[PDB]
RNA sequence: CGCGGGGUUAAGGUGCCGGAGUGGACGCUCAUCAGACACCACAAAAGGCGUUAGUACAUCUUGACAGCAGGACGGUGGCCAUGGAAGUCGGAAUCCGCUAAGGACUGUGUAACAACUCACCUGCCGAAUGUACUAGCCCUGAAAAUGGAUGGCGCUCAAGCGU
RNA sequence: ACGAGAUUCCCACUGUCCCUAUCUACUAUCUAGCGAAACCACAGCCAAGGGAACGGGCUUGGCAAAAUCAGCGGGGAA
RNA sequence: GGGAUAACUGGCUUGUGGCGGCCAAGCGUAGCGACGUCGCUUCGGCUCUUCCUAUCAUACCGAAGCAGAAUUCGGUAAGCGUUGGAUUGUUCACCCACUAAUAGGGAAAGCUGGGGACCGUCGUGAGACAGGUUAGUCCCUACUGAUGAACUCGUCGCAAUGGUAAUUCAGCUUAGUACGAGAGGAACCGCUGAUUCAGAUAAUUGGUUUUUGCGGUUGUCCGACCGGGCAGUGCCGCGAAGCUACCAUCUGCUGGAUAAUGGCUGAACGCCUCUAAGUCAGAAUCCAUGCCAGAACGCGACGAUACUACCCGCACGUUGUAGACGUAUAAGAAUAGGCUCCGGCCUCGUAUCCUAGCAGGCGAUUCCUCCGCCGGCCUCGAAGUGGCCGUCGGUAAUUCGCGUAUUGCAAUUUAGACACGCGCGGGAUCAAAUCCUUUGCAGACGACUUAGAUGUGCGAAAGGGUCCUGUAAGCAGUAGAGUAGCCUUGUUGUUACGAUCUGCUGAGGGUAAGCCCUCCUUCGCCUAGAUUUC
């Protein structure tokens, strides 16, 4: 095996943490670096090649894709880090008025018998003339910190999941002067962003998740059989891992009531699959269509970044085409992509007849 | 065959970083910065402006 | 060599572990894992355009060593041999003239010449040089395989070496 | 000709293998009750040094943080 | 038969033979004598982890009639790899290929095939003996994983340290170009795949079936039908879900400094020199980033903190402190130079500041000097403070008056700072976690992701969808082979049974247990009870 991930251990955390943003100079505009989302499952694409210098060149390819859903993040905070010979240094951060109750319930293990007061006294510091206490601390990251991260937490009752607690996180502010970046950390507040202005098309990102787990396991599976460098028995999956270089190849938006149609097939469907994502629901929110595999099981959350540098392959900066996208069920040998194209196929049944 | 840290595979790299991908990425920065941009724009004690003091060691306790 | 108190020493030490000197004098040495007392083996009449002291011989205002500007000529393409061979693919002799000096030639070069260069000589420059050995200290003088040892940190006009 | 005799060759089959994957039952696991034995100077981290190619206790370094659960087989003359 | 002896090697080993003569600096005062030259010639297989380099390949360099291609010799380099068969005829055991290549060793090790010694007797030109005796010594730790008390619980982070990852080949273009008489025949830039390795993933394809889901069928049984039991899952077909497969799919990233070597300026050494001072480039090398873990006695930010006592003021402690007693003092930079007030100054911190008073009294005389607390305005973030102004309080720079005794001739001159605790009197707040039930993104057990307080809630049914199987029970049609009665001949006589076929019927059955949805689809449950906490 590798020694590069040498303590299999379980991750030590459900969410995993992005460990490293891009390098940041200020003459970029501003952006965002980072957002979350759900996985939701696996489906099949046809795309139009475009490769010169390839086979496949001017040809149709069937390829694998997962879909993310991605519900639009809240931005609820800020936060401002200083450079010490120690390394980076948390300095103050700034949360916004009226949270919500899904990032409460993050801050709390037993919430139905609680008595819901988590930053009570911090909204008062708001509404209560102690606005200079805010200013304060805003003036301060403008004139001590080199890096400013936002404070998001996702949107779990649009998702079909059972978890009502939402996940938070940092994610960088990158491309400006820290005075032009905590403004625009300020005018976030409060405020929604959808997946469709942190990434776009056919660009390749990075996604961090934790793998399945698999328990204790022999060397035979762990380690890959035929001391710390001899193979042993122990825990195998849940491990944090870092995915890079996956193209995006379509972001949907939900509302559009044609997400999964192409300008090749007319055919008004969505992305989920007939009867709904096998163990997941339905994705009613934006999605990110996202090539390959990516690690993680249905439902988990899942951490999307940018690049940390500039890319250099032809697989970068390439036209996806999309001919036709999947849609038949993955409950089964499914042949078909709506519930049209069935009742047209097989005709009437004997509960039609009698319903109507 | 040239390893992938080769001091010659690094400098081709760094040309196609400069020359191809650098604006194909600088292109798309700018339109998703502009919709994040879109997004957003949708006494000095007394007010804060002064940044005063808010509310183990490294010498030693004299 | 009984049980205790005080004083002084031996071997060994005084940069910190560690009690006592970052003590004094004059020198030597820079090692791409120096050396800090093993001095036996590797190891020799051994390799070093490292550094210091010394011995012997030799050249020098009659101008020494280095350099720069010039000469480097004539008999004569000496004899044999070779398709060709003139100082310079080879064999053998290797003399004389003009000389300040210049090999019947030390290398480059031509098919053969030509041409360049060296030896040697002169002018300019100006004071000390050359060769071979000896004795110190320093580098190399052969090493495998778990990570480790002047006891450790570490030490360079030393905290190394000699008195 | 005969032989649960041996060998070679030919056809056929096979998770023997390329190269593994899946499934079932009893264990392994946790609980209630019951409940031993082997063995035991005292202990238990590594490296270099400890003239008798001998170290586990000495030297001098690396170090070094309570209490636990499961797996293993590395160590304990001629 | 007796005597000495347990036995060997440990800075061991490696690439260049011995003998004789000639030459030979020296030592020496004949003898030793190197380099050269001449003369004569038990064994095999199996392995995993790591290390070494004495490098087979891949990277980079120096040289060679090295035109190109292919090479050969050498240097730095251990980063990365180093195969599949034969062993079935003969031998010094070694052929077949594939590949970029099919390098050598150490840790010296276990499995598996090949291939005893003493007396006794009878004899010794020599052996024989079923004659006797006999040795054959489940725990701790290491490693891999999982919990964890103390710091109130939780959320978001930092990154010391430890590990570290990618590899080789091919094809297109350059190009039938450079080069070459011909035959032949490259490379940089650019593009696309594949091998090995590593990390993931289940759309699709294949495999697997206790879904015992549906169907078929054997034997026996429930009296027949229907529906079923048993055959430790009877056998057969399909079979979702789950798990998996280079049998499937996806992804594998960039800066600095160097080695060999090639250079620049330039002494040594009046030429010269890549080196001495200075300095440029340069390998798959080294160090880091990207990547993995997070110090359970490393740190930061934030949220809410019920009592206790959270904050503030002062009152003390028969409270703890690797150790107050003026715990006083900020330029930066050079050392073959620097500072300045621009006059000058610099070995020298043996300097500057502060420094008197019942442990520091009281009252004056006299003074605007110094110290302190509070506010207002600002400034200090590398582990966060100081300045300015104002109020009030204290204040020998000069000089006096009153007081000190008795602690008896010394006995730490109990006196500082931080932290902790006990008390008042002023302000402030009314919290969580765990057990429990539940979830399966998780799992040996703990742990983990969840949900439980009125809700887009939880649970049980039901309806719909999606998948699996393959057309249910029953009824009916002379469709129907065949088996039999009625009367008398039937050229079309009738009546019953009748396997099978067809229709109702892509029907019936199953469907989350780790599939999906619910408009009032129906029914029910709810603000608990127990422990602990600053």
């Amino acid at each position: 095996g590798s020694l590069a991930f040498l303590p299999r251990k379980r991750a030590a955390r459900h969410r995993g943490r992005v460990k490293s943003f891009p390098k940041d100079d200020p003459k970029k505009p501003v952006h965002l670096t980072a957002a979350m989302g759900y996985k939701a499952g696996m489906t099949t694409i046809v795309r139009d090649l475009d490769r010169p210098g390839a086979k496949a060149h001017k040809k149709e390819v069937v390829e694998a894709v997962t879909i993310i859903d991605c519900p639009p993040m809240v931005v609820v905070g800020l936060v401002g880090y200083i450079e010490t010979p120690r390394g980076l240094r948390s300095l103050t951060t700034v949360w916004a008025e009226h949270l919500s109750d899904e990032v409460k319930r993050r801050f709390y293990k037993n919430w139905y018998k609680s008595k819901k007061k988590a930053f009570t006294k911090y909204a008062k510091k708001y509404a209560e003339n102690n606005g200079a206490s805010i200013t304060r601390e805003l003036e301060r990251i403008k004139k001590y910190c080199t890096v400013v991260r936002v404070l998001a937490h996702t949107q779990i009752r649009k998702t079909p999941l059972k978890q009502k607690k939402a996940h938070l996180m940092e994610i960088q502010i990158n491309g400006g002067s820290v005075a032009d970046k905590v403004e625009f950390g300020r005018s976030l507040f409060e405020k929604p962003v959808t997946i469709d202005t942190i990434f776009e098309k056919d660009e390749m990102i990075d996604v961090i998740a934790v793998t399945k787990g698999h328990g204790f396991v022999g060397v035979t599976a762990r380690w890959g059989t035929k001391q710390w460098t001899v193979a042993r028995a122990g825990q195998m999956g849940y491990h944090h891992r870092t995915s890079v270089n996956h193209k995006i190849y379509r972001i949907g938006k939900g509302d559009d009531e044609a997400n999964a149609s192409t300008e090749t097939d007319l055919t008004k469907k969505k992305i989920t699959p007939m009867g709904g994502f096998v163990r997941y629901g339905e994705v009613n929110n934006d999605y990110v269509m996202i090539k390959g595999s990516v690690p993680g099981v249905k439902k988990r959350i899942m951490t999307l970044r940018k690049s940390l540098f500039t890319h250099t392959s032809r697989k970068a900066l390439e036209k996806v085409e999309l001919k036709w996208i999947d849609t038949s069920s993955e409950f089964g040998h499914g042949a078909f992509q709506t519930a049209a194209e069935k009742k047209q196929f097989m005709g009437t049944l004997k509960k039609d007849l009698q319903t109507s | 065959a040239k390893s992938a840290r080769a001091s010659r595979i690094k400098e081709n790299h760094q040309r196609f970083k400069k020359n191809i991908a650098g604006p194909v990425e600088a292109a798309r920065l700018e339109r998703l910065s502009a919709k994040l941009m879109a997004i957003a724009q949708a006494s000095g004690v007394k007010s804060g402006k002064s940044i005063g003091r808010k509310d183990s060691s490294i010498v030693f306790p004299m």
